[PDB]
């Protein structure tokens, strides 16, 4: 298929997503 | 008691499948089931009010080659025909 | 040039296909209804879905600005 | 059984013939002849409906 | 007559189907009636011309008897001789003892 | 040689070969799904809240939200997407891609260009004035914050398409519309609730029911666009013959159509995106050369003649404006149809010669009413219209779809009711064929 050497599980990108999340909801809201 | 609409009633269905169906049941040249006899006339008549084909040439052949419809039975056929006419128009479908 | 042609015929054959294609019903709109109701159901799920989430996500956006 | 119609007159059973024994091969057995039926049971009161034409000719004597 | 009907609380007689009750949703000519879910038996499947194949032996309703079974009557459990005739634009059954369609 | 060596280094998602069942493929596009939503509902790090007006256009196609972390969306991937189109398309690059090796290299460099959009675009965003202030260390995080939930996506679509049900980028602007309508009518700032606030009030306001209006009618159109009967039956069968029995025949039928023309107006639309997007970027900070601005959107230019003119209710003030940019997005509709026939297509000539080897068989019936040539044609009567042929046609239904005007957009409307038809028999498609399947029509 795609000749990227890189193996990457999805639970991987998920929890990268999740944590983007919660650092800017908190980096930008709940201003303190 | 000058025409009947008894052979305007000749619609009985178009031939299909494989190999003469081409231009055959399309286009000019149309190949159907028409009545038993035809009659060439209010067969080439009904689809000049429908067409206003006067029809290339009117053809017919009552359709031959060997019983089936139970070919491993016995099979029966009754039989039917090809109008095999040549329309001289095919375009106002 | 012919290919503008052809291209041109090739409308007109396929439109004529949709003439004969036209007294197979189409049914009346019930082939019709029944696209337009499991679209109609389908982007249901994914608005409500994204209702229930972005309505209340943004009553808290706004109360706590 | 006994139960049906109201009787037809045959300055109107004329038009009846016409729809359903003429024009009907044109639209559904034409399209008998194209299938799609799911509605099986609409084409045999194409038959049945004006095989009650000529009965309520001989029987009524056109009435 | 037709001294029974689509409205039979039946209980079967015949084993592995008796001592469970429910109406008759529809009336088989079968020697046989359609009641709600004692109908129900295995059936691996079949693979014979037209099926799905599935994965297993699923269950299908066939129902159950009619010489060798009894209905819920007026207030009995028990027949106590069944009639047909009984009045009005209706044609039915009735009981004999319960006197009455049911 | 090629881009090889940062290309390995691309991160690609790990496929599995193992059981992925339909319970849990659905519940795979549903984490997506709320991930998705959630990035919607989450304004990015910038101590500016000032932010001056949006870009109606962009949000639509680009299944985005501007001010959000996902305020370039699907944009970049489109964006890369048409470029590849463009160079292998018009045999600029000519590319064979039968190959797995130029397959697997138009998509693995578009998605490299793909990751190189996103940040483009990102830049190009708040250099176009999205955000109001240009603070160079603040824009400089901004940047950041808003491409990398692109990036996100990119991935987070490569999960839908290998864990789950449709496409990502098909989910996501589908998503982006359909929650666009029921909050736009029904939300905290629900035009049906303006509306009937309006009845109440005593001033009646067709205008807050006019968006209303406008949606109902462009989805009735929509819909209605693919219903038509064609049919064919050649397949046979004859299994327990007798007419009562059963049945005696292989019983394949369409009824609907156009099917891999849908891409192509996804593009074309996009393209014009990028115009209003790009034109207004270079314009304040540069030279007007696609067109002058001003009040936020363009005013002027090729970028005008190019804008859609839809929001809220028809624009009849114009007359030329809607004639040129109708024929534009038909003939750009009609050149990514062409691109999407000189790079990645459907076929007929050989789907006509796939099924006859066999018809059904009783056993015991062995076919050749089928003939396996003598039927490529009936292929290559019904394919196209799926690659080009109502590409002009949905350009065409697209644009009036924007005349008329509607509520998450008339055009979004018209990919997102497509979109969720594919779509929505997946999320039921699995159910029957699984007690092996229902069969007889080869």
């Amino acid at each position: 298929e795609t000749f990227s050497k890189i193996r990457v599980k999805p639970e991987h990108v998920i929890g990268v997503t999740v944590a983007f999340v919660i650092i800017e909801a908190i980096l930008t809201y709940g201003r303190f | 008691m000058i025409r009947e609409e008894r052979l305007l009633k000749v619609l009985r269905a178009p031939h299909v499948s494989e190999k003469a169906s081409t231009a055959m049941e399309k286009s000019n040249t149309i190949v159907l089931k028409v009545a038993k006899d035809a009659t060439k006339a209010e067969i080439k008549a009904a689809v000049q009010k429908l067409f206003e084909v006067e029809v290339e040439v009117v053809n017919t052949l009552v359709v031959k080659g060997k019983v089936k419809r139970h070919g491993q039975r016995i099979g029966r056929r009754s039989d039917w025909k090809k109008a095999y006419v040549t329309l001289k128009e095919g375009q106002n479908l | 040039t012919k290919g503008k042609a052809t291209v041109a015929f090739a409308r007109e054959a396929r439109t004529e296909v949709r003439k004969v294609i036209w007294p197979t019903r189409k049914p009346t709109k019930d082939e019709y209804l029944a696209v337009a109701k499991v679209t109609a159901l389908g982007i249901s799920l994914l608005g409500i879905i994204g209702y229930i989430i972005h309505v209340p996500a943004t009553y808290i956006k706004g109360i706590l600005k | 059984m006994k139960a049906k119609e109201l009787r037809e007159k045959s300055v109107e059973e004329l038009n009846t013939e016409l729809l359903n024994l003429l024009r009907e091969q044109f639209n559904l057995r034409m399209q008998a002849a194209s299938g799609q039926l799911q509605q099986s049971h609409l084409l045999k009161q194409v038959r049945r409906d004006v095989a009650r034409v000529k009965t309520l000719l001989n029987e009524k004597a056109g009435a | 007559a037709a001294k029974i009907r689509r409205d039979d609380e039946v209980i079967v007689l015949t084993g592995k189907d008796k001592g469970k009750r429910g109406k008759v949703k529809n009336v088989l000519s079968s020697g046989k009636v359609i009641v709600e879910g004692i109908n129900l038996v295995k059936k691996h499947q079949k693979p014979v011309p037209a099926l799905n194949q599935p994965g297993g032996i699923v269950e299908k309703e066939a129902a159950i008897q009619v010489s060798n079974v009894a209905i819920f009557n007026a207030a009995t459990g028990k027949a106590d001789r069944v009639g047909f005739r009984f009045e009005d634009g209706k044609k039915v059954r009735f009981f004999k003892s319960n006197s009455e369609t049911i | 040689k090629k881009l090889i060596p940062i290309l390995e280094k691309i991160p690609e998602v790990e496929l599995p070969v193992k059981e992925i069942t339909f319970k849990e493929k659905l519940k795979w596009t549903g984490i997506v799904l709320v991930l998705y939503f959630i990035m919607g509902c989450i304004d990015v790090y910038t101590a500016g809240a000032q932010i001056p007006a949006i870009f109606e256009f962009w949000q639509t196609i680009t299944a985005s939200r501007i001010g959000t972390l996902i305020t370039l969306g699907i944009g970049p991937i489109v964006t890369a997407g048409i470029i590849m189109q463009l160079l292998v398309g018009s045999g600029i690059i000519q590319m064979d891609l039968s190959i797995p090796e130029n397959r697997a290299l138009f998509q693995g460099c578009q998605k490299l260009l793909s990751i190189i959009m996103c940040f483009v675009e990102a830049v190009l965003f708040v250099g176009a004035g999205a955000f109001g202030i240009l603070t160079p260390l603040l824009a400089f995080l901004v940047i950041i914050q808003i491409a990398f939930g692109s990036i996100i996506l990119i991935y987070l679509d490569e999960i839908v398409s290998k864990y789950g049900i449709g496409s990502g980028i098909g989910l996501f602007i589908a998503a982006g519309v359909s929650q666009t309508i029921f909050v736009g009518a029904l939300g905290p700032e629900g035009y049906l609730w303006k509306f009937l606030n309006s009845l109440i009030q005593g001033v009646p306001n067709i205008e807050y029911i006019a968006p209303i209006i406008g949606t109902i009618i462009v989805f009735l159109m929509v819909v209605y666009a693919e219903c038509m009967r064609r049919r064919i039956v050649v397949n046979y069968a004859k299994r327990q013959q007798g007419r009562r029995v059963y049945a005696a025949q292989s019983t394949h039928l369409p009824l609907k159509v156009v099917y891999v023309s849908n891409i192509p107006v996804i593009l074309a639309a996009a393209l014009f995106a990028n115009i209003q997007l790009w034109g207004l970027a270079l314009y304040r900070m540069g030279i007007p050369i696609l067109g002058h601005y001003e009040g936020g959107r363009a005013v002027d230019g090729i970028a005008y003649y190019l804008s859609t003119p839809y929001g809220l209710s028809s624009v009849i003030s114009d007359p030329i404006h809607a004639i040129v940019y109708m024929i534009a997005m038909i003939i750009t509709c009609v050149m990514f149809g062409i691109f999407w026939v000189e790079t990645t297509g459907l076929d007929p000539k050989s789907m006509a010669k796939r099924i006859k080897k066999s018809g059904a068989f009783v056993p015991g019936i062995r076919p050749g009413e089928q003939t396996a040539k003598y039927i490529e044609h009936r292929l290559k009567r019904y394919i196209p219209p799926l690659t080009v042929m109502s590409s002009a046609f949905v350009g065409f239904l697209a644009t009036i779809a924007n005349f008329i005007g509607a509520l998450g957009g008339g055009t979004g409307v018209l990919l997102t009711v497509s979109i969720v038809y594919r779509m929505y028999e997946q999320l039921l498609r699995e159910k029957v064929s699984e007690l092996h399947p229902a069969i007889a029509k080869l």
